[PDB]
């Protein structure tokens, strides 16, 4: 028996269904008894054609549609886990299991209408485990998962030390742990699950009223150890958020869950008898968004088309110099010229090809930028990930420097910062901004007219650097006064955003890592290739680095990102 | 609360079949 | 393939400690070649932890390795022999030891006890401990007989500072092969890793497991401040208590007390304090314990005035029973700490007690066999499970919180129900014990145990307890007793001790309810049915009837008579009788909550199919004289049944009549001190009253479910 309790869970539907359907068990075998009640949205309707659709597939649907009321009086919000909710959901919850008993099925699988068990095997996997109660471990952007490995006296979350060598894979195998929630199966065939109830507590149960901590508490009297299998990657949940959060907010979780699924694996497909949503794609407020990526790269070019369109984002999709394909005719006739003196601070090379073409590209956009007098405009590389809730968090942001005023010309988004020292001085008044202090990294950032402008009148082409050595010298950051003596406008006000939005979708060293920038030929001759050193490329990520004393505390910040329940 | 305690306990038998 | 002979136990303890024997038995348990170096040699070091010191065992040792100063094929393991146990197979130990193929294992710690400016000179190490610890090692006999024939200093020298100074050369450890278990492998230090230990059962047998590194250690070596801890852990680990077999070292080494000769003498004590109800029961249940009385020593120390009648009217009977007896009346002016100190000092100085055997004024001992099972036990310390009426608030404590304060274990609430069954290892015990006297005579000499401190005299004597190494254990086996409740006993009546239905039910019910009662409502007889729909079950005893006619005579106010009243909403009575209603005693709840339990199932058992919460708003004490008032007119009641109880006995005291049935011709002529009449009163039951002719008679009357 698959069952599934949804409430306002129209957003997440229709991809969780469609992986139920992708399944791998014989559908006669199975069955349904899904529920769902207090619903805000339509979330009955499309669970009812789904169920209509399918119905002739299953062995059996049973369907108990409550339509009204939309919300309990005595909750705040639809957050809000009222006392009465809880024990209407316990209520359910004996409901299914009663209804799991008197058909005889074998097991129940109690599937939360937010957790996407986009493994198909997940199943069989778990019915090969033999065990009474076993959870497949679900994977979440965070430390949070579907499991406690420990609880202290009065059911909260306990650290345990556990936790992390098993959150992170690092021991396989099936482990007792004193909880399991969300998705778990239970297997009924056993005599010892005859005694397990939900709804009456145990009569020596004395412990916080809530639904999960209740049923641990039966488990533990049934003497049923429930085990937490992690021996595959099962699937994903979305993070609970706080209680004042919106049902947007919620939406946006489960779609930053379906874009981090597309990070790693192929899209996961919504079934074709649930219809989808139509997006309405917008510029969040920037005059441009442009996207710069390599002709012969599609792969990350489709993954952030979907991406961008995931997010209701508009792009100009912008190409990019090839400077790989460049010969030193074309490269003359451009004018560019190598900064003289020029080495590279890692290896001892005076440039790449790519470096070249790179730089050359965003010289490009400058040029177009100012050509077209555009005053804010968004620059991506291809390989980004979004932070939870990315467009609304920037629009937010950009909006208050506006409002606020600011002379700002180069605010960093996303970078790896190299000086790792002192807290850089937060700017007045502007929430979430520090000054930008010395970095690398310059994968994406906004700027102004007016910075554009600085940057054209430098007259950047005859003394070429990678954009991540020219940019700290145009802020005065750059740690070598030589470089800073060889320019003589530096009066970019650089400024960075303390909670970086973005990351590399890959690291120096990781698996599938490629770099068009670095695995280049140098600008002169063709027979000096330079390949990547697995030894010498060092800022793989300035994260590691980072777990120091660099404090960061008195940034105001915004009130979202804000996430986690009681397990982080 | 020193040193959680781990009991377990063996697995209960299949139950009869139905008729 | 190393076979198990090769391996042999050495261990340093110049006493024969109770821990001591828990290693000793840990080691037989896997049949362990334990030789003891150091037996009966006095201790020329110090303090044992406190700053420094184990600079004996190093020179016991170094004496001792001249034997076996050429035995390649041997290999050797020197462990502490106070805290420590044992909890692995040989054969997974050698089997560990060859794994890591070292020359010298070394248990790893995580703090710089001796010294810490040497820290930075240690190598590196990913995850586990980095340091050494001097807590054992595991080694070859001529790798040990290098490394410690280097030893020349004072017997009083610390210890693992030298060996961190001899491993810290780079030269030297390269050459002998020095190692440390960084992952906990074998020896695991409860110190600074309390958290990183779980306990894993199995069928027969107990192990540890530490879930940081996921491996089960073979020797644990609790040092430092972590006594309780591993005090704690010695309950299970190896054969402590499995679920598949009860109780390990919990029922051998028994007295059972042979011989016939005169059983060892014992010194009884008593200290009535904090003003204890259901004293008169308490002072007659000291004479019923199954114990000889010219072998039982009282001692009687009071510290209330208001509890002194009932000492004093009870002292002739204990001073015919007991050989010896004594009394401390209030007037001396004593603090409890004191009273305990002379009372272990007069035991102390006297070395004809052998076991000095508390037992403070709240406990009540149900079960007659204590003395005789708790004497067979012979342990050292000893006391009886005693546990609140349904609750969790025992006689023990589980953990001691850093505060040495009462925290909270996990198997608590295990053992406060009777979960597992044994003797336990335990932190705190009070209420009752059961000391040994020579721990009296040669382990506890000085005499301020009790008092000295701000601290509570318990606590102050189970922290000197603990300090110097004696064990608390603790039985729940059989029932012993219940704790009473004294957090509020107010003493402004004549028996005070009525108003303690609240608080303590069970005894209230077996002092005061009738001994027939129970016997009647399970259906054996006894009731009667005189006439139809009438019946006679008995209710009260002697003590309810005499006692609540004393309270209302001291109250005397006997209004009532008029036709009229104040009392009644109303205000127009149909007929007025002498009475005194609960209402203006006070005792009106109390009344109420009686009904409640004790009536109720007895009514619903006699009528089926009826339900009831026994409700009753009018309630009182009839008195019939043959000068204030006659019997009452024929008459019926405003109540769905009424509970007529007697209150005095017929004959002795008065001379009259029962109720008159009219429409049965029914007539009761002999009431019955302690039992009661139930009847509807409404439609169907025309009763009338008999006349009183000599004498006085009291009647409880009260209407239920009007
Ligand atoms: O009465 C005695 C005689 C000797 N020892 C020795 O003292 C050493 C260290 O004492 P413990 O292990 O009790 O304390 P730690 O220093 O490990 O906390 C051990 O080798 C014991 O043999 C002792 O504790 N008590
Ligand atoms: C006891 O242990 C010894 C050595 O430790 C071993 O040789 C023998 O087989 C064991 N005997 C028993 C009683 O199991
Ligand atoms: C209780 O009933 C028994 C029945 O045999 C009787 O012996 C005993 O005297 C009764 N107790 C009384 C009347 O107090
Ligand atoms: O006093 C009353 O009215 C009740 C007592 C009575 O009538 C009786 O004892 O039968
Ligand atoms: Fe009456
Ligand atoms: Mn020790």
């Amino acid at each position: 028996l698959i069952a599934l309790l949804a409430r306002n869970a129209a957003h997440a539907l229709p991809t969780t269904l469609g992986a139920l359907e992708r399944l791998r068990h014989p559908r006669e075998r199975t069955a349904l008894w899904v529920a769902t009640d207090h619903n805000m949205d339509n979330t009955s309707t499309v669970l009812r054609e789904w169920l209509v659709a399918v119905k002739s597939l299953y062995h059996s649907v049973e369907w108990r549609p409550a339509e009204e009321p939309r919300s309990y009086p005595d909750e705040e919000g639809p957050k809000h886990w009222s006392d009465s909710r809880y024990e209407h959901v316990m209520k359910l919850r004996q409901a299914a299991l009663k209804s799991a008993r008197d058909m005889w099925a074998d097991y129940i699988l109690f599937v939360d209408a937010d957790n996407l068990i986009l493994n198909p095997d997940t199943l069989s996997l778990l019915i090969a485990e033999n065990k009474t109660v076993v959870a497949p471990m679900l994977d979440s952007r965070a430390a949070y998962s579907n499991f406690w490995c420990g609880m202290t006296s009065q059911g909260y979350y306990k650290r345990t030390p556990a936790y992390i060598p098993i959150r992170k894979r690092d021991r396989r195998g099936c482990f007792a742990v004193p909880m399991v929630h969300s998705t778990f199966l239970i297997d009924l065939r056993k005599a010892a699950s005859r005694n397990l109830a939900f709804y009456p507590p145990h009569p020596d149960y004395t412990w916080s009223f809530d639904d999960i901590i209740v049923f641990a508490f039966s488990c533990k009297q049934a003497e049923v150890q429930m085990y937490v299998c992690n021996k595959e990657e099962y699937g994903f949940l979305p993070v609970p958020l706080r209680a004042h959060s919106t049902l947007q907010d919620e939406a946006e979780s489960f779609m930053h869950v379906q874009l981090e699924v597309m990070v790693k694996h192929p899209p996961a497909e919504p079934s074709r008898f649930i219809s989808a949503p139509t997006k309405t794609p917008d510029k969040m407020g920037f005059d441009e968004v442009f996207m710069i990526n390599l002709r012969r790269r599609q792969d990350r070019r489709e993954r952030m088309l979907r991406a961008l369109q995931a997010q209701e984002i508009e792009c100009r999709l912008v190409e990019a110099v090839d400077g790989k394909a460049m010969n030193t005719s074309q490269v003359e006739a451009l004018g560019i010229q190598m900064l003289p003196g020029y080495r590279d601070p890692y290896h001892g090379r005076p440039l790449t090809k790519g470096e070249l073409g790179c730089f050359l590209s965003h010289y490009n956009i400058w040029k177009e930028v100012v050509d077209r007098g555009l005053q804010k405009s968004l620059v991506f590389e291809d390989d980004l990930r979004f932070e939870i809730f990315f467009k609304r968090r920037l629009m937010n942001l950009m909006r208050d420097v506006e409002r606020e005023g600011l002379d700002w010309d180069l605010i960093y988004v996303g970078r790896k910062r190299m000086q790792v020292e002192h807290p850089e001085k937060a700017v007045p008044r502007v929430r979430n901004l520090v000054e930008a202090d010395y970095s690398y990294w310059t994968l994406a950032y906004v700027i102004s007219l007016q910075g554009a402008r600085k940057l054209l009148a430098a007259e950047p082409l005859s003394k070429m650097l990678p954009v991540d050595e020219f940019l700290p010298v145009m802020f005065d950051k750059h740690p070598v006064s030589e470089y800073k003596a060889h320019f003589s406008l530096r009066n970019l006000h650089a400024f960075s955003v303390e909670p970086l939005l973005i990351y590399p979708t890959h690291y120096t060293g990781d698996d599938g890592y490629v770099s068009d920038t670095e695995t280049s030929v140098v600008w002169n001759n063709e027979h000096v290739k330079t390949d990547w050193d697995r030894a010498k490329s060092q800022k793989m990520r300035e994260q590691q680095a980072l777990s120091r004393e660099a404090k960061n505390s008195d940034v105001l910040q915004s009130p979202l990102d804000s996430a986690a329940r009681d397990e982080l | 609360a020193y040193f959680p305690e781990e009991r377990w306990s063996p697995e209960s038998p299949l139950q009869a079949p139905r008729v | 393939p190393v076979n198990p002979e090769k391996l042999l136990v050495i261990t340093v303890a110049t006493a024969e400690t109770e821990g001591y024997l828990r290693f000793l038995r840990s080691a037989e348990f896997f049949n362990y070649t334990v030789r003891t170096l150091g037996l009966g040699e006095e201790w020329r070091g110090g303090d044992v932890a406190r700053t420094v010191g184990g600079g004996q065992k190093v020179r016991w040792l170094k004496k001792e390795m001249e034997k076996y100063a050429d035995r390649e094929d041997m290999i050797i393991m020197f462990v502490d022999s106070y805290d420590v146990i044992l909890a692995g197979s040989p054969t997974e130990l050698l089997k560990k030891f060859v794994q890591s193929g070292s020359r010298l294992l070394f248990s790893a710690e995580s703090f710089c006890w001796p010294e810490w400016g040497l820290a930075e000179q240690y190598p590196e190490v990913g995850t586990g401990k980095r340091f050494l610890n001097s807590g054992g090692f595991i080694g070859f006999a001529t790798t040990i007989h290098q490394i410690v024939r280097q030893w020349k200093y004072k017997d009083d020298d610390d210890d693992q500072l030298f060996y961190t100074r001899l491993y810290l050369d780079p030269g030297l450890r390269e050459k002998l092969s020095l190692n440390l278990d960084h992952k906990s492998r074998i020896f695991q230090n409860l110190n600074g890793a309390l958290d990183e230990v779980v306990l894993k059962f199995d069928r027969n047998r107990v192990r540890i497991r530490n879930v940081a590194y996921d491996t089960l250690p073979i020797v644990v070596h609790g040092n430092g401040p972590t006594k309780l801890q591993l005090n704690y852990l010695g309950n299970y680990v190896p054969n402590g208590w499995t679920p598949e077999g009860g109780c390990g070292f919990c029922n051998q080494d028994r007295r059972t007390l042979p011989g016939g000769q005169p059983p060892p003498r014992v010194f009884l004590a008593v200290f009535v304090e904090q003003p204890t109800p259901f004293l008169p029961r308490f002072l007659q249940r000291l004479l019923l314990l199954d114990y000889p009385p010219d072998r039982v020593t009282l001692f009687l120390h009071n510290n209330e005035v208001f509890h002194e009648p009932h000492i004093a009217d009870s002292w002739p009977q204990l001073q015919d029973h007991f050989s010896a007896v004594k009394l401390v009346g209030p007037e001396e002016a004593l603090s409890p700490g004191e009273a305990r100190d002379m009372a272990m000092d007069l035991c102390r100085q006297d070395p004809e007690c052998e076991f000095y055997f508390s037992l403070d004024a709240d406990a009540v001992l149900t079960n007659l066999q204590t003395l005789r099972i708790l004497i067979e036990e012979n342990r050292k310390v000893i006391a009886p499970m005693l546990s609140r009426h349904g609750k969790l608030w025992s006689n023990f404590w589980g953990a001691l919180s850093p505060d040495e304060y009462y925290a909270r274990s996990e198997d608590y609430v295990e053992l406060v129900q009777r979960k597992r069954v044994g003797v336990w290892n335990v932190p705190y015990i009070s209420q009752a014990y059961v000391i040994r006297g020579d721990t009296l005579r040669m382990e506890l000499p000085q005499r301020d145990v009790f008092s000295g401190s701000d601290t509570d005299p318990d606590m102050a004597f189970c922290k000197s307890f603990r300090d110097k190494g004696i064990f608390l254990h603790l039985s729940n086996q059989h029932e012993f007793g219940r704790l009473l409740a004294t957090s509020r006993y107010d003493t402004e009546h004549l028996h005070p001790d009525l108003w303690q239905i609240f608080d303590n039910p069970v005894d209230w019910k077996e002092q005061y309810i009738h001994e027939n009662y129970s016997r009647a409502l399970e259906g054996e007889g006894i009731v009667e049915q005189p006439c139809p729909d009438v019946y006679w079950f008995p209710l009260l005893s002697e003590q309810m009837c005499d006692e609540l006619v004393a309270e209302m005579e001291h109250y005397g106010q006997w209004s009532g008579g008029r036709h009229e009243d104040s009392r009644l909403a109303g205000g127009y009575e149909n007929v007025p009788t002498v009475d005194i209603h609960m209402k203006q005693v006070g005792y009106e709840d109390q009344w109420l909550q009686l009904l409640r339990t004790y009536v109720g199932p007895m009514t619903e058992s006699l009528f089926p199919g009826y339900h009831t919460k026994a409700r009753a708003v009018m309630n009182f004490v009839v008195r019939y004289r043959p000068d204030e008032q006659p019997s009452l007119r024929p008459h019926h009641d405003s109540s769905t049944f009424t509970l007529n109880v007697a209150l005095n006995h017929k004959g002795l005291d008065y001379e009259g009549g029962g109720c008159r049935f009219l429409r049965y011709d029914c007539v009761i002529s002999s009431p019955r001190k302690g039992w009661a009449l139930l009847h509807p009163g409404r439609l169907t039951h025309y009763h009338e009253g008999l006349p009183t002719t000599w004498g006085t008679r009291y009647i409880m009357v009260s209407f239920v479910d009007p």
